[PDB]
C-alpha cells in the first residue's frame, strides 16, 4: 500500500488486507479473451507484469442502451478472499477439439 | 425455413375417413361400382398430449429482462380473449426470443 504523503511514495506493505480471486466457471459473464488484447503473461518469464482491467461491450443503438443492455455486477460472484499466506488453485479440462493440422 | 424443429421422422400423419354405407342396390346384379350412397358424417372428440423439454436459464444479469407482458391499462376488449359475440382473436404474434445469453 503506497503513501504518497508530500511527493514521496513510501511504499508500506500491508499484511491484513485481502485479494478477491474468482474463475468465473459457468459462463454468465462476457467472454473479452479471444479477442487478441495485450497483458497476457509476457513471453520472456523473467518479466513482470500489469494486469488488466476487465470492461465489457453490450448492445447499442449508437451510443444509448437498448432495454437488451445488460449490466454485470461483478461482486454479485462468490470470490475468494485471499490474505497474504493464501492461493487460488483450479483446475480444468479442454473437450476433444481437433487437432490442429500443423502440416503442409 | 418457416422455423421449426427439422424431424428426420416426424410425428406420422393420421388419416381418418368415413367407410362408406351404399344405398339400396338393384334386384338384378350390376357390372358398375355404385353411383349412390348414404350421406353421412362423423364427429368426436380428439386429445393430443406433447411433452415439452425445457432448458432452464442459466444467467447472471444484473438487470430485469425484457419480457412478454399484457398491456395494463383500461382497455376495450382483452387481449387473446372471446369478443362480444364469441370470436377468439389473437391479436399478435408473439416470439420467443426475450431472454438474453451472452454470445
Amino acid at each position: 500500500e503506497v503513501t504518497t504523503n508530500d511527493g514521496v511514495t513510501t511504499i508500506a506493505n500491508n499484511l491484513t488486507s485481502t485479494v478477491q480471486v474468482f474463475s468465473d466457471s459457468e459462463y454468465q459473464l462476457p467472454y473479452v479473451l479471444g479477442s487478441a488484447h495485450q497483458g497476457c503473461l509476457p513471453p520472456f518469464p523473467a518479466d513482470v507484469f500489469m494486469i488488466p482491467q476487465y470492461g465489457y461491450l453490450t448492445l447499442n443503438n449508437g451510443s444509448q442502451a437498448v432495454g437488451r443492455s445488460s449490466f454485470y455486477c461483478l461482486e454479485y460472484f462468490p470470490s475468494q478472499m485471499l490474505r497474504t499466506g493464501n492461493n487460488f488453485t483450479f483446475s480444468y479440462t479442454f473437450e476433444e477439439v481437433p487437432f490442429h493440422s500443423s502440416y503442409a | 425455413l418457416m422455423g421449426g424443429f427439422g424431424l428426420k421422422n416426424p410425428p406420422p400423419q393420421i388419416l381418418i375417413k368415413n367407410t362408406p354405407v351404399p344405398a339400396n342396390p338393384p334386384a338384378e346384379f350390376s357390372a358398375t361400382k355404385f353411383a349412390s350412397f348414404i350421406t353421412q358424417y362423423s364427429t368426436g372428440q380428439v386429445s393430443v398430449e406433447i411433452e415439452w423439454e425445457l432448458q432452464k436459464e442459466n444467467s447472471k444479469r444484473w438487470n430485469p429482462e425484457v419480457q412478454y407482458t399484457s398491456n395494463y391499462a383500461k382497455s376495450a376488449n382483452v387481449d387473446f380473449t372471446v369478443d362480444n359475440n364469441g370470436l377468439y382473436t389473437e391479436p399478435r404474434p408473439i416470439g420467443t426470443r426475450y431472454l438474453t445469453r451472452p454470445l
